[PDB]
């Protein structure tokens, strides 16, 4: 796996921003958005993986993700809580 | 200084 | 006291690069 | 005359008597201190018969 | 075996709106919400008791907690409903 | 004679130079500024000290009485009209001063 | 009967506008995505 | 022989006994007042009924018989006190309330 | 007579007050305010000085944080004076207003 | 009872008058009868005036 | 009772902003700042009052203020609790 | 899925995922990103520009406090 | 009667820095942050135990709570020191 | 012999165990939990105190005051990250001036 930071593409950022109602966009936005997403994912994934490793475990379950997010204060409903 | 305090309440008021 | 006493080994040091 | 004044006097709270004395002195010195002379005017009926 | 509030949610829904259906995803959302808010209230009660150094969590403690967590009007309605439940229990 | 009064900016302007030897012979100050500015007067050494209207001193429980008592002095003079009018307790306070 | 003296606030007063106003009881709100879409479109 | 559940005695649909056991197992206190589980059951039932009513209103206005997460998001975000209550909560596939800043529109 | 230019005393006092630690809001007016608010919430609630001092500390912290956020926000609009729009924008983006 | 600071007519039309007192300031709206009284009393801006609400008398 | 919220002097707000490093302030900020402050205080004091009611004591204490702040998610050190 | 697989593989060897976990991560990512984007929109509006620029995101982050 | 960490705080400070002192204000602030961090770690461990359905908190529970709460580098050194302490205590037997 | 001594910890490991047991955080506490927690707390205290002392010495002062303590905590990014929601009474604020505000032309 390589260059997957690019894999998000521009059009995905476009559509997501479109949901946000932005009428006008700049080219530089994409790189910044990718960086923000990268650091967010890194933090969430580290929390989830440490939640997993506690349980003498190998498969990250949706419980690990949802409770990791809860520890980051971001509360998520609808996945078996 | 007592002098003024030695005039008790009714002694100030009078009858 | 003095900077030399602050440098003296007779204390619980911490090893972090920032400190 | 005011009954509450009498009660205050009965209390014997030296502060309260001192305050009463102060009010007396104020009344004697010039009535405007205790109560401004009310500017007299006719009674007003709400509505004519 | 596993137990969930889903059945009770379905019951109360049917009480509210007979002709209305509900998806499994929404059922799970509601179950997670009730579980979460129960947990929140229980923690608030625990913290309060700890400060007060009271070993018993009475309805009164839960009531004050409920006032803490919920917005004022929602808290008032919650406390009113809880007190009505208490009265019916007293019977 | 230095008349130590005024708003704080001019007050500190008047302070300027007080530490120099023989900057002034006598300083006159009001009890309000003594309770305000106690640090300045306490730091300096004041040889012979005089208090006018000592009847104001009368209450040893007052903070200004304590401050005045702390002030290092070589001699003390208390001036007041007719203190004997006052209750014995105040006379004792003054004698203790 | 009639108040010959009235107190007014220069910010709120004008002859143009006269206005006065006062199972949970709450105002209904419309989840009509069609109507909201119309509102934003118009 | 016959018996009646403490929920029916309270007049609540939620399982007050299950709430009591969950409280006890949660070790929140050494002693649990018998009024706590009933009070919890009552408040929980009220909240559930309120949210469900809001969702049902959203469903009817959408004219769909089955509540999907879209409806729940609509209900939660609309009711301003619940909106402020749950501001840190995201609902899966709930989406967002439509919103356009006036200055972005060409006119009107 | 000598006179500093607009903003010279600004920076001077910026430095001065940033250095100092002493509590900035007048004690007694704050105590009166909180007493009034409490009386609105419930009549005849007693407040010792420690409680009002703690609340005043918290208030100062919250306010200064808001001021910092608004200062950062305002310069982004190329301006050097904050305006109410900056206050409401910052508060809304904080998620306090919504 | 006030000293007068503004005199504006709502246009026989109501008058708008500002008043201050040692504790503060206030602006009042008076009926046309009071307006006639003030006009016939030779009140200027900066005059001190006494209004009894019950009778509508201006002195 | 009269109007204390206005009682918070303009210099108080000015100096607070001075700590914030802002150069200049529009006049309208004062009313907006007062509104923000009052709202904040209202919430905090509400929580403190209910806590005091729970304690059954007639006097509010620094502990109640600490718990009120903590519930708001604000942590205060030095006053205990 | 490629991004999350790569980040987890960097963080820990021989991990596995639940499919539901990956879906939840995607949902959470989208929610956060839409929130960030709307904040950026308000920032750009305040700037009096329709073109959102990186500084607008940075400001949004700072006011949020993710990088303060 | 009451209890506080102030004594130990003074001890450790002197071991780091004999010449430096603490006022009651700073001392109380230190006590408060120690209390806050202790509560945070204990509540995290309680959560993690209940989540795995374990009734007994353990060195693992505290280890993982510290992993979660502390920043990664600070966490790494905290866990290292904690491990050293735990192993030396156990060897004391 | 005190359990603290056997572990080699300054903080009262026994009191920590007492608090954890009484604090109803969990039904049972493994003997390794109090020692681990105690070591962690001691370590954190060590760093924060070291920073506070360094700040005090910077001032040329010798008694840590909330000003110095606040400086210490905010100077370290990760301690700030931990205490990001903590307010220190009499803490003050960091010196922060924007380059665009500096007088005169560049």
């Amino acid at each position: 796996l390589r260059d997957n930071i690019q894999g998000i593409t521009k059009p995905a950022i476009r559509r997501l921003a479109r949901r946000g109602g932005v009428k006008r966009i700049s080219g530089l936005i994409y790189e910044e958005t990718r960086g923000v997403l990268k650091v967010f994912l890194e933090n969430v994934i580290r929390d989830a993986v440490t939640y997993t490793e506690h349980a003498k475990r190998k498969t990250v379950t949706a419980m690990d993700v949802v409770y990791a997010l809860k520890r980051q204060g971001r509360t998520l409903y609808g996945f078996g809580g | 200084t007592d002098y003024f305090s030695k005039l008790s309440v009714r002694d100030l008021l009078g009858s | 006291l003095n900077a030399e006493t602050l440098l003296l080994n007779t204390r619980r040091t911490s090893k972090r690069s920032s400190v | 005359s005011r009954a509450q004044t009498k009660a205050t006097l009965a209390s014997g709270n030296f502060m309260s008597i001192v305050n009463c004395l102060m009010q007396l002195r104020k009344v004697c010195n010039h009535p405007n201190l205790f109560e401004v002379r009310p500017i007299l005017t006719s009674f007003v009926l709400e509505h004519c018969v | 075996r596993k137990e969930t509030y889903s059945s009770y949610i379905y019951k109360v829904l049917k009480q509210t709106h007979p002709d209305t259906g509900i998806s499994q995803k929404s059922m799970s959302i509601l179950n997670s919400f009730v579980n979460d808010i129960f947990e929140r209230i229980a923690t608030e009660a625990s913290k309060l008791a700890a400060y007060n150094k009271k070993s018993t969590i009475s309805a009164r403690e839960i009531q004050t907690a409920v006032r803490l967590i919920l917005p004022g009007e929602l808290a008032k309605h919650a406390v009113s409903e809880g007190t009505r439940a208490v009265t019916k229990y007293s019977s | 004679v230095l008349t130590y009064y005024g708003s704080p900016q001019q007050r500190k302007e008047k302070r300027k130079g007080w530490n120099k030897p023989d900057a002034f012979h006598v300083c006159i100050v009001s009890y309000q500024l003594v309770v305000q500015d106690q640090h300045s007067f306490k730091r300096k050494r004041w040889q012979y000290m005089v208090l006018d209207e000592a009847h104001n001193i009368k209450n040893f429980r007052s903070t200004r009485w304590q401050a005045l008592l702390n002030f290092n002095t070589q001699r003390r003079l208390l001036l007041t009209g007719t203190p004997l009018q006052n209750n014995l307790a105040e006379l004792w306070s003054l004698l203790y001063f | 009967m009639k108040a010959l003296v009235e107190e007014i606030d220069k910010k709120t007063y004008n002859p143009d506008i006269y206005f006065t106003s006062l199972s949970r009881p709450v105002k209904r709100i419309n989840y009509s995505l069609a109507d909201l879409e119309a509102r934003l479109y118009t | 022989k016959a018996s009646q559940s403490r929920s029916a005695k309270a007049g609540l649909t939620f399982p007050v006994g299950r709430v009591h056991r969950l409280l006890r197992r949660g070790n929140y206190a050494q002693r649990i007042g018998s009024g706590a589980p009933v009070y919890l059951t009552a408040v929980l039932e009220y909240l559930a009924a309120e949210i469900l009513e809001l969702a049902g209103n959203a469903a009817r206005d959408n004219k769909k018989t089955r509540i999907i997460p879209r409806h729940l998001q609509l209900a939660i975000r609309n009711d301003d006190e619940l909106n402020k209550l749950l501001g840190n909560v995201t609902i899966a596939q709930g989406g967002v309330l439509p919103n356009i800043h006036q200055n972005l529109l060409p006119k009107k | 007579p000598h006179r500093y230019r607009p903003g010279t005393v600004a920076l001077r006092e910026i430095r001065r007050y940033q250095k100092s630690t002493e509590l900035l809001i007048r004690k007694l007016p704050f105590q009166r305010l909180v007493r009034e608010i409490a009386q609105d919430f419930k009549t005849d609630l007693r407040f010792q000085s420690s409680a009002v001092m703690a609340l005043q500390e918290a208030s100062e912290a919250y306010l200064v944080g808001l001021f910092e956020d608004t200062n950062l926000c305002a310069i982004h609009a190329k301006r050097v004076t904050i305006m109410p729009k900056d206050i409401q924008l910052a508060r809304r983006i904080r998620g306090e207003r919504a | 009872e006030g000293e007068v600071t503004e005199l504006t007519p709502e246009d026989i039309s109501h008058v708008i008058v500002g008043l201050k007192s040692a504790k503060g300031t206030k602006t009042l709206r008076l009926d046309p009868t009071i307006y006639e009284s003030i006009q016939r009393e030779k009140v200027s801006i900066g005059d001190v005036i006494y209004i009894e609400a019950n009778t509508g008398a201006v002195k």
